[PDB]
């Protein structure tokens, strides 16, 4: 029961945070898929455990679930799967809802007849220190 | 204390004694006025961890 | 089954009559019937419920009776009956 | 009868202790009743049948069940100095409905009525109007109350009647000597359908 | 925390209730035959069982 | 009947009421103990005689009446008594 | 008749040959040290229904077995080896073994 | 079939599991069981209402004492009352056997299952019920072509999962061979509370009585000799102690716990009993004056 | 027939969650319409030990109270299954579930006789009467008064309290989510027990001023033994006297804020210089 809830916690936090940012991510990632190919924990656990791996990795590694909106109150879309997907105990199908939360994380900046490109932004950080996460 | 309440339970803890161990990779232990038992080896235990004429618990 | 034994001593109490021993704990496992003390051939000692249709009071000291093995009621009587040196 | 659970009314009346019904009609209404109970079984046998005595502050005793035995266990004591309550008796039969044995089956009350009728008669015809929307109606056996007055208890089971499925009707058996037996005119095997 | 405390004191009791019944008779009689902890114990029974056992705070 | 507050009777009551003197009050007071009419001491000294307790007594005229006033002098207090016991010691109180 | 026997006698059978034993030691009327006829000798308690001046060492008393308390109070009891020698005695002469001794 | 079959997250109410537990204690070892009347909803979802024992026996559980007859007069009784239940499924205790399921209990298991699909397999501890603590498990049998196909944890999907251990022995060892095991939840009511948290009329005046001046005295000279003894102690330990670590402190001075707590403990109980008779003592004069 | 075998009632919680739950079974009634039903519990004994109790359809009208219906055949039935549970139950009386009694239960009270060797009619209520017992237990008895009545039949209460037996008062536990502030175990327990004494006392004492103004006019039957027991309450009266509590508390306490103190005392320098150094290497150790 503890189990459960505090390694799906863990997979929240962890997306677009990788492995070269806290040893924490390597540890997470690697105990995700030995559960699913050993038996030799309780079927109870497995759950929990599976669940976290698909939020961790997201995406590709390309999408991360938001802080709050664009400004003031918590994302709208996103705090309803949440909160609906914490009771999955009574039945399963409701964690589902956690694709609801992804968002993709792109600054978009346009050209003159509005469509994506590839602009430029200007971003202070290190490629040694931040990069997308490593598959499991 | 109130997971106290759970602990307690159990079918028992015994002081044996271990006559002989053995190579078969299951250890015979005889408790003190009851006949002998075979059990397998635990995790806690293998066959260099438990040697001949050893009073253990149980 | 039926395990062997002998008669001790005769208490009786009547049938579930007792000494007004019963309380708010069961009257299934505690109150006794008319009752016998028997000594049985284990070794040990059984003070026991005996059968409300056939009563304590009819078995004396002495007998050598049967006794259920479960929970111990007086079934019936079996006679004198040992070892094959007293069969002889 | 047939898919109908009944509650069967016995006099309590000073009327009963009469000879006309041989030896004393408390007495015959033991016979009577055992005689309804076989009669409704005749017929079909998917039915109950219930004994009520309407003596003293009105206590039911016994519910519908199938067994004779039960009913003619409870008949024996009885209030020789009691008197019939019409009125009650529908009222008993309107309760066991809810909660009775054959729930899902039909509503009938077979009454004797042996002794003249106690509860105003204003009340009881108005009371009939109410008892066919919920599909029970009410067939009374009467000699009682012949005798001293005309018939009362007519005007009752004709508002009454309607659609219900069941039906009711007005026996007469004589108020001389016929003994229990007259029972067999009754709608126990008489009784026909409403709808 | 300062209601809290006062409520955890109320839980002590239920608890201490819940225990007393385990506590309690089916007891049996063994000797005080040595100690290799002070949180578990060596206890020698009368049929001669020699065990190995917790000890349960409601003594020194 | 009379005292809530007080139960401890003279002798000099009796005496006047009964126009009987008051050697004979005593004695007759001592008689009264003995049959259970009323049970306590009898303090010469002090010229009382104390009840500990009154027998029951058979519905009467007068008894209704003191029933109801001690009752109101009870409902009272204790309505009074209410507020102290639970406006002192708060951190107990839950 | 049978009713009644047979209804006591569903009391009989769910209620097991409760252990018989002997008082130790009486530390307290809570706490009497027994030796149970098993073997090992136990702690019980008592029911208040009882009168412990009546349980007190050298007697029986019966033990429970559902829950190892003291039942009740069983009177002294002799073996039945002890019978036998008690019944026995006839064969008797009046007084003397030998006139004029 | 693994398409169909999911364990059974069972809501035990009040009524049931005091039940069960007081009838298998009585009987003991005489072995007690029955049929469960309850209501069942989602595909996963049963309450337990309340249960009716069968008939008791000295070898306990067997094939003779199930029989549809009880059943059947049940059922004709549920229609007179106007209850509407259906059976959920049927229980037993085992005294003379662990939480593994005995060899005439699966037989008995099997024909509770003919009658109503979903069917749960309930053992009660009734020794256990002697003790604070209470073991108790609820199961779903499980199919033959379910197993090799399917495996068992295909019951445990869409609905609370859990499995348990009963310790080790025989117990676990029968379960994983015979059955899946499902949790328990228990259901209430705030109506429910109420009832069990009810006290007594007399608990009112009973705080209120004015503790005896005898029983007091007997308690107050109880404390002061305790306090004279420890008293001595106390002040040969505060000569030393100018270190922290109260427990080391209480090597020092002798025994478990400080000498000042030992004192602190008997002038508390004292306090104890002089708190109901000096508020009770004013309090009792005032009120029926 | 007897209504013997009974000097106390004890009932268990059991009695009560059976009564609301059975409301709903049988028809959502919820007193809408007073049922009564069938009291089961243990026989040969003094004390009466209410094990359980079913529900049996009785519907009594609110027009009138003469009026009811009660499933006789139920009861026979139900008699060969309680055996068949255990062999300590059997049918001891009856329950109302209140609110209140009626002239009309000793009418009720006479069918149910037949069956119990040992009847009481027991008011267990629906809706638990105050912080109190929630169940009151009454004997039928045959009793004159001095009133200038003739002989009635009439309820004269018998004492009661809430008993428990060994595997159901665990289970209490277990089902329960209140922690308890109400134990009365402790002195923690104690303190609220006083509060609420009070108030309990004052709850009652309303009804016995109530009861002497209805004989007084509104006229009301009296009932003799009322009347001789409250006359005996105000009699007993004393003055009150000593009682206080010792400076001792204060003494240990004080005991243990001195060994402290000098442990302090000696530290202090040590801690407060070195504290500057610590505080630098934090800020730097933090970083990587």
């Amino acid at each position: 029961y503890v189990r459960q809830g505090a390694l799906i916690a863990s997979a929240l936090i962890m997306i677009q945070q990788t492995e070269i940012t806290c040893p924490k991510v390597n540890q997470f990632r690697q105990l995700y898929s030995k559960v699913i190919n050993d038996k030799h924990d309780d079927v109870m656990a497995k759950f929990g455990a599976i669940l976290a791996q698909g939020i961790l990795d997201a995406g590709g590694h390309n999408v991360t679930i938001s802080l709050q909106s664009r400004t003031g109150h918590t994302h709208m879309p996103s705090v309803v799967g949440v909160l609906v997907f914490t009771q999955f105990w009574f039945w399963f199908p409701l964690s589902h809802f956690l694709s609801l939360a992804y968002t993709p994380t792109c600054i978009i900046g346009l050209n003159k007849d509005l469509k994506m490109p590839k602009v430029q932004y200007k971003s202070n950080c290190k490629p040694s220190t931040f990069a997308y996460p490593a598959p499991l | 204390l109130r997971e106290e309440l759970q602990l307690l339970q159990e079918q028992g803890s015994y002081v044996g004694e271990v006559v002989r161990a053995m190579d078969k990779k299951k250890v015979l232990v005889k408790v003190h006025p009851e006949g002998k038992f075979v059990v397998d080896v635990d995790k806690n235990i293998d066959i260099n961890d438990v040697t001949p004429n050893c009073r253990v618990a149980l | 089954p039926y395990l062997v034994s002998n008669v001790i001593e005769l208490l009786d109490v009547d049938p579930n009559d007792q000494e007004e021993d019963g309380a708010n704990i069961d009257l299934d496992s505690q109150r006794k019937g008319k009752c016998a003390v028997i000594k049985t051939s284990t070794r040990q000692t059984y003070f026991l419920p005996v059968i409300g249709l056939v009563d304590a009071e009819k078995l004396k000291p002495g007998d050598l009776v049967g006794v259920n093995k479960d929970s111990y009621l007086i079934l019936e009587t079996l006679p004198t009956e040992y070892d094959s040196r007293v069969k002889a | 009868m047939v898919l109908e659970s009944t509650m069967v009314c016995v006099d309590n009346s000073e009327y009963m202790r009469n000879g006309d019904f041989l030896p004393t009609r408390l007495q015959a209404q033991q016979d009577a009743v055992n005689i309804v109970c076989h009669s409704k079984t005749r017929s079909n046998p998917e039915n109950n049948v219930g004994l009520i005595t309407l003596a003293n502050d009105c206590e039911v005793l016994t519910t519908l069940t199938p067994d004779t035995g039960r009913i003619l266990s409870k008949l024996h004591t009885v209030q020789p100095k009691g008197k019939i309550t019409f009125c009650t008796g529908i009222r008993v039969a309107h309760l066991a409905l809810k909660h009775r044995q054959g729930k899902n089956h039909k509503m009938r009350i077979i009454a004797f009525v042996g002794s003249p009728v106690e509860d105003n008669e204003k009340d009881l015809v108005k009371l009939a109007k109410r008892l066919k929307k919920e599909k029970v109606n009410v067939d009374i056996i009467n000699f009682g109350e012949e005798e001293v007055n005309t018939e009362k208890l007519t005007a009752f089971v004709n508002t009454l009647n309607g659609k219900d499925g069941t039906g009711s009707h007005l026996v007469t058996v004589p108020p001389g000597p016929s003994l229990a037996d007259a029972l067999i005119s009754s709608p126990i095997l008489a009784g026909e359908g409403g709808a | 925390i300062k209601d809290e405390q006062k409520n955890l004191k109320k839980e002590f009791l239920h608890a201490q209730e819940e225990v007393k019944r385990i506590q309690s008779i089916p007891l049996v009689i063994g000797q005080f035959l040595e100690a290799v902890d002070q949180n578990t114990a060596i206890v020698g029974s009368t049929t001669g069982s020699n065990y190995y056992v917790r000890i349960l705070s409601t003594i020194d | 009947t009379r005292p809530a507050n007080h139960r401890q009777l003279t002798f000099e009551e009796i005496a006047k009421s009964a126009k009987i003197t008051v050697n004979k009050v005593e004695l007759l007071v001592m008689k009264a103990l003995s049959v259970g009419l009323v049970r306590g001491s009898i303090d010469e000294v002090d010229k009382r005689v104390h009840m500990t307790w009154v027998q029951p007594r058979v519905l009467d005229l007068q008894q209704i009446k003191g029933m109801k006033d001690r009752l109101e002098l009870w409902c009272t207090d204790v309505k009074s008594m209410e507020l102290l016991v639970e406006h002192q010691a708060q951190d107990i109180l839950t | 008749k049978q009713y009644e026997k047979s209804e006591n006698d569903l009391k009989a059978l769910q209620s097991v040959g409760q252990i018989v034993g002997e008082v130790l030691k009486q530390l307290t009327e809570e706490k009497f040290i027994v030796k149970a006829t098993n073997g090992p000798r136990y702690v019980v308690g008592c029911r208040r229904q009882l009168d412990k001046s009546k349980l007190k060492p050298g007697t029986r008393v019966a033990l429970d077995m559902t829950t190892l308390t003291i039942m009740r109070y069983l009177p002294r009891e002799v073996d039945p080896l002890v019978y036998n020698m008690s019944h026995e005695d006839p064969g008797n002469v009046s007084y003397s073994e030998i006139g004029g001794l | 079939a693994p398409a169909v079959d999911t364990a059974e997250q069972v809501y035990i109410s009040s009524l049931a599991l005091l039940k069960m537990l007081k009838h298998g204690r009585a009987g003991v070892p005489m072995e007690v069981m029955g049929l469960m009347l309850g209501e069942f909803v989602d595909d996963y979802t049963v309450r337990v209402i309340d249960v009716f024992a069968m008939p008791q026996s000295g070898t306990g559980v067997s094939v003779e004492a199930v029989d549809p007859v009880f059943q059947a007069k049940m059922l004709d009784m549920l229609k007179q009352t106007g209850r509407p239940e259906m059976v959920v499924g049927w229980y037993h205790s085992h005294p003379g056997f662990g939480c593994w399921l005995s060899g005439v209990d699966i037989n008995t298991q099997q024909s509770f299952e003919a009658l109503s699909e979903r069917a749960v397999a309930v053992v009660v501890d009734p020794i256990q019920s002697v003790k604070g603590k209470v073991v108790i498990d609820a199961f779903r049998l499980i199919n033959a072509n379910m197993m090799v196909l399917g495996h068992e944890p295909r019951q445990t999907t869409s609905n609370l999962g859990h499995l348990n251990k009963p310790s080790i022995q025989a117990l676990i060892h029968g379960l994983n061979r015979h059955y899946y095991s499902i949790t328990i939840n228990y259901r209430k009511n705030e109506l429910e509370q109420k009832m069990l948290l009810n006290l007594h009329k007399k608990s009112w005046m009973e705080g209120l009585t004015l503790q005896d001046y005898s029983e007091h005295c007997k308690h107050n000279e109880s404390v002061v000799k305790e306090m004279l003894e420890l008293a001595k102690n106390y002040n040969k330990a505060v000569e030393e102690e100018d270190k922290m670590t109260p427990e080391q402190l209480a090597i020092k001075n002798v025994g478990k716990q400080d000498p000042k707590r030992h004192l602190e403990e008997h002038v508390d109980v004292l306090m104890t009993s002089n708190i109901v008779q000096c508020l009770a003592a004013m309090l009792d004069t005032v009120v029926f004056k | 027939m007897p209504e013997l075998a009974v000097q106390k009632v004890v009932v268990h919680p059991l009695v009560l969650l059976s009564v609301v739950d059975h409301f709903n079974r049988i028809g959502k009634v919820g007193n809408q319409k007073r049922v009564v039903g069938v009291l089961l519990g243990s026989w040969q004994k003094k004390v009466l030990d209410v094990s359980n109790s079913f529900a049996v359809p009785f519907d009594e009208d609110d027009k009138d109270d003469s009026v009811w219906f009660l499933d006789h055949d139920y009861l026979e039935n139900m008699y060969g299954m309680f055996k068949k549970v255990n062999a300590r139950e059997r049918i001891v009386g009856w329950y109302h579930t209140g609110p209140k009694l009626h002239k009309n239960d000793i009418a009720i009270n006479e069918l149910m006789k037949r069956y119990c060797p040992n009847s009481v009619l027991v008011i267990i209520d629906v809706k638990p009467k105050d912080l109190g017992l929630p169940t009151e237990a009454y004997i039928s008895v045959e009793e004159v008064h001095d009133d200038g009545t003739p002989t009635s039949k009439t309820f004269e209460h018998v004492t009661s309290e809430i008993g428990a037996e060994e595997a159901e008062e665990v289970g209490v536990e277990h089902l329960l989510r209140d922690i308890k502030d109400t134990t009365v175990g402790t002195l923690s327990q104690r303190i609220t027990n006083q509060v609420h004494g009070l108030k309990g006392l004052n709850s009652k004492l309303l009804d016995i001023r109530t009861y002497l103004e209805k004989v007084a006019s509104g006229k009301l039957p009296i009932n003799h033994h009322i009347i001789y027991q409250l006359q005996d309450v105000f009699n007993l009266l004393p003055d009150a006297s000593l009682q206080e509590f010792v400076k001792a508390f204060y003494l240990k306490t004080n005991d243990q804020m001195v060994v402290v103190y000098l442990a302090s005392l000696i530290r202090s320098v040590v801690a407060l210089h070195n504290l500057i150094n610590n505080k630098i290497a934090n800020r730097d150790a933090e970083k990587k």
